[PDB]
RNA sequence: GGUGAAAUUCUUGGAUUUAUUGAAGACUAACUACUGCGAAAGCAUUUGCCAAGGACGUUUUCAUUAAUCAAGAACGAAAGUUAGGGGAUCGAAGAUGAUCAGAUACCGUCGUAGUCUUAACCAUAAACUAUGCCGACUAGGGAUCGGGUGGUGUUUAUGACCCACUCGGCACCUUACGAGAAAUCAAAGUCUUUGGGUUCUGGGGGGAGUAUGGUCGCAAGGCUGAAACUUAAAGGAAUUG
């Protein structure tokens, strides 16, 4: 009737300063029209984003990432790290029968004033020298590395506002830390963390926001 | 200089549609299914059907101008087939077919926990 | 008397000028005597104390609360109710309560209401068990018991009804246009049986 | 006008309610290197020329 | 010796009114008039003026309550439902 | 048959049968 | 008579398990007596790579897989899977294939 | 939408899907097995508290205190009852659309009680290993859970893996000298070459768990229970069609 797709402006967004190429997607609003337009009319779209085009490399093809939008200027805009998460394919990829599963939960405030619940995965791999089909845990030790994963985890927390953690996430030391803190007991399997959420946005920050571009 | 698209498609029994959108997914763009192509209402389902709504997406689509698309298949989801539908395939084969430029692939079908007790009762749906 | 909800005289120091001024809160069910209490915006959130709900987050529950801002209290008083939020519009600034068996409204998000469930619950299960209760219960309130019916009751005092017989010959179900005059018996009744009639049903 | 002609190769196997579809693994002969599975109707025999409205359809089973 | 079997507190009322009604009416008496304790009075002396108030003798210190319990299920869950909202907002 | 329906049929004509024994006594 | 040596399925020492239901008869059965098997085939048709890879930047990009289980009823498995019976003493066998 | 096919229902008052979310509850999917625990019924999120458990180690301790069991009691799946919380899903009745000679049945869409929790009841099941408890002996073999002991063994001085043995347990393959009517049995064996202690239960099939009493339960019903009365077989295993 009117044809509607000659009614919205080509947009772009741009990533936060702490990663590599930034120009990575491009969305639709509205014409520059009257009754609230596009300066003031989506203001929060939500976006996913793999680690492969924002890194480099494809050796990242899992872990996405979403992305909030807040403030809009000059045709532009400037994004906050709102979260992260596998890639289904990965976990029916990697979980396979004949072994454990350890899992972990903690919800924490950072230094800044910031919240944020954090997740952990674990399994364990059958060692040199084996003939058993299983390579099971005995309870208390899943008891004790839960409890020691939780808290070695929460000490990166306390300190390291989610700006920093960002870049202490991305070369993925803290799994590292988790295999030298834990190796006297397991030989371990790829540790990974597999989700991050938030639900307290304490305020704008209009100067923080801003510091992310240059 | 490469504009992204979501295609975002819904394959589950009976049926399937698609829906081209934005990177953010706010603004749905071009909505097809078997209904827009064929009225039988047996063969909604039908690969043959899902590829012909597939091209006359892919056409508006480039009417518009889009060239690289990342694909996320969800079947019915939930406690329901947990299986894609049959057009599943022919979708894809025909919006390659379409030209247009294909990246990024994932399936987004929600595994659930145990809860929400399926119906057809104890003894199932039975014939 | 007469209420069955009980109530608390509350008294606050007057900031004009040096003066107790003493009021009369609804009891909600938790506060005990010699127990300091909050009140205004800036108030936090411990069952008693009273907030406007413009400024409380999404899920609490409250009682007493007002219907425009200045009523000075007007909804949900009596013994065994209360009322949730489920809307948060600041911009025209107004909010929805689900008033949940019965309504959805939208109050500004300036009115009154106090946090916590109305005491006195689950008062109406105990049955009277014998007229006496009743007259008692009916004697601190109004003159409208023993109800008396009107139908079987004799031609004057009703002319659908009455007589040798027990007979009606009247009609319930009414339309839109609820008219009246014939204000005895049913009025505007269409539907029968007891089922979950309200969106999202089960 | 996609009337494309191909080149029937290799009869794979029959099917049908009389045994009357007779499958091939055929590929199009111009710009070949490209493959395809048919199912005809008459016999077919090898290095047979054939003419096609459709451009791409897979139905591998068929009672 | 048991006076009765069945009927106990509320066999004062003999044979009128019926079976479940004055069944009811035990079931919700012995709750009404049930002593309990006190949060912060440490004894067990809560009486009765009125339903909706529980009065402890030793301390003084009143408590507006529910009709026959000193806290009814509804209010014990609306309780933590609040402290959870408490300190979500908060913390 | 099945015993399930057998003891159903024999259960409710065992309270058919006491019924009238209570109208009558 | 007693038909088969094991009386159900692999329950010793236990009494009771846990339901689940299938997914295309939607039968209710104990965990532990149905069927348990898995899917982890391909998310493609026939071939088509070559149009993946004509039509897609990233060459191919990660191989991708699909991933299922299926938990089929007593009586779905032996409609749909036809093998359903086995001989007097060959029941006893446990190969995969 | 939904089914084998269609129909019911919704649909320009924007339909299911699509992004921000925000609410109510049900549960702990994949890990998940010839694994574990419990007297059974049963028991799968993490974390704290509460007291209890079998196995293992013992050159500790008391010295027959023991096995089973009438009468007596505890515990007891689901459904159901009594009165409150919520009713998201599913869902006997019920309402409807299909199919059908008929279809209040299978199938499709809704849908009350129920489907959880609190305080009392009910004591039933193919409550299955259809194999009662305690104690000795008789064949072989490999895995596996927990505890324990050795190795001039492997990985960072402790943890983890391997090799030999041992105590207890869910189990498993072979062989069966033996048993059984056979299916099969490591006990269903150590039986006319008839006896290690011990409780309960049955004497052809139906009448029949029937009314009769008694007893427990507001109620669904629960426990004990021969007859009068008709009959020739019913029944278990396995062989050939
Ligand atoms: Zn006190
Ligand atoms: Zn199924």
């Amino acid at each position: 009737v009117v044809d509607p797709f000659t009614r919205k402006e080509w947009f772009d967004i741009k990533a936060p300063s702490t990663f590599e190429n930034r120009n990575v997607g491009k969305t639709l609003v509205n014409k520059s029209t009257g009754l609230k337009s596009a300066s003031d009319a989506l203001k929060g779209r939500v976006v996913e984003v793999c680690l492969a085009d924002l890194q480099g490399s494809e050796d990242h093809s899992f872990r996405k990432i979403k992305l909030r939008v807040d403030e809009v200027q000059g045709k532009n805009l400037l994004t906050n790290f709102h979260g992260m998460d596998f890639t289904t394919d990965k976990l029916r990829s990697m979980v396979r029968k004949w072994q454990t599963l350890i899992e972990a939960n903690v919800t924490v405030k950072t230094s800044d004033d910031y919240v944020l619940r954090i997740f952990a995965i674990a399994f364990t791999r059958k060692q040199a020298n084996q003939v058993k089909r299983h390579s099971y845990a005995q309870s208390s030790h899943i008891r004790a590395i839960r409890k020691v994963i939780s808290e070695i985890l929460t000490k990166e927390v306390q300190g390291s506002t989610l700006a920093q953690l960002t870049s202490k996430l991305i070369p993925e030391v803290i799994n590292k830390e988790i295999e030298n803190a834990t190796k006297d007991i397991f030989p371990l399997q790829n540790i990974h963390v597999r989700k991050v959420k938030l639900l307290k946005q304490p305020k704008f920050d209009v100067g923080a926001l801003m510091a992310l571009h240059g | 200089s490469q504009v992204f698209g979501v295609a975002r498609i819904y394959a589950s029994f009976n049926d399937t549609f698609v829906h081209v959108t934005d990177l953010s997914g706010k603004e749905t763009i071009a909505r097809v299914t078997g209904g827009m192509k064929v009225k039988a209402d047996r063969d909604e389902s039908s690969p043959y059907a899902a590829m012909l709504a597939a091209q006359d997406v892919a056409a508006k689509c480039k009417e518009v101008g889009i060239t690289a698309v990342h694909v996320k298949i969800r079947a019915t989801g939930g406690t329901r087939t947990k299986t894609p539908g049959p057009g599943g395939q022919a979708a894809l084969r025909a919006l390659a077919r379409s030209g247009l430029r294909i990246g990024r692939i994932e399936d987004v079908t929600p595994v659930p926990s145990d809860s929400t007790r399926k119906k057809g009762g104890r003894r199932g749906r039975r014939l | 008397s007469g209420r069955g909800a009980p109530l608390a005289k509350v008294v606050f120091r007057d900031p004009y000028k040096y003066r107790l001024r003493e009021e009369i809160f609804i009891a909600n069910e938790g506060v005990h005597t010699g127990q300091f209490i909050y009140a205004g915006k800036k108030a936090s959130l411990n069952v008693g104390n009273v907030l406007p709900l413009g400024s409380v987050p999404e899920g609490t529950i409250v009682s007493n609360v007002e219907e425009k801002p200045g009523d000075r209290g007007a909804l949900a008083r009596a013994s065994g109710n209360y009322v949730i939020i489920i809307g948060h519009n600041p911009d025209e600034n107004k909010t929805r309560v689900r008033l949940p068996s019965g309504a959805k409204k939208v109050i500004s998000s300036d009115a009154r209401g106090v946090i916590g469930v109305i005491a006195g619950g689950g008062r109406v299960d105990k049955p009277l068990l014998k007229a006496g209760r009743a007259f008692h219960k009916y004697r601190l309130k109004r003159n409208s018991w023993p109800k008396t019916r009107g139908v079987a009751m004799n031609p004057v005092d009703h002319p659908h009804g009455g007589g040798n017989h027990q007979h009606i010959g009247k009609a319930s179900t009414i339309s839109r246009g609820a008219v009246s005059g014939q204000k005895a018996g049913l009025i505007a009744a269409r539907r029968t049986g007891l089922l979950r009639g309200s969106q999202k049903t089960q | 006008t996609p009337v494309t002609l191909a080149k029937v190769i290799k009869v794979l196997g029959r099917t049908g309610s009389r045994g009357g579809v007779t499958q091939v693994r055929v590929e199009f002969l111009e710009d070949t290197s490209r493959t395809i599975v048919r199912n005809v109707k008459g016999p077919v025999r090898e290095n047979d020329i054939l003419v096609l409205m459709e451009s791409e359809r897979e139905a591998r089973r068929l009672r | 010796a048991k006076r009765t079997k069945k009927v106990g507190i509320t066999g004062k009322y003999g044979v009128r009114y019926g079976s479940s009604l004055r069944r009811q009416v035990k079931k919700l008496e012995i709750q009404q008039h049930a002593r309990y304790d006190c949060s912060f009075c440490g004894k067990k002396t809560v009486k009765r003026g009125a339903a909706g108030i529980w009065t402890c003798s030793c301390c003084k210190k009143t408590v507006a309550g529910g009709a026959y319990t000193v806290s009814t299920a509804a209010a014990a869950t609306v309780r933590s439902t609040i402290r959870r909202l408490r300190e979500m907002v908060e913390a | 048959m099945r015993a399930k329906w057998r003891k159903k049929r024999t259960r409710r004509l065992k309270r058919k049968r006491r019924k009238v024994r209570a109208r009558s006594k | 008579p007693k038909k088969r040596a094991s009386n159900g399925r692999n329950k010793k020492g236990r009494g009771h398990v846990k339901p689940v239901r299938c997914v295309n008869c939607s039968k209710s059965i104990p965990k532990d007596k149905a069927i348990k098997r898995m899917a982890i085939r391909n998310i493609v048709e026939a071939a088509a790579v070559r149009d993946l890879s004509e039509a897609s930047v990233y060459p191919e990009y990660a191989l991708p897989k699909t991933y299922n289980k299926l938990h089929y009823c007593v009586s779905c498995a032996i409609h749909a899977r036809i093998v359903r019976v086995r001989s007097r003493e060959d029941r006893k066998n446990r190969a995969p294939p």
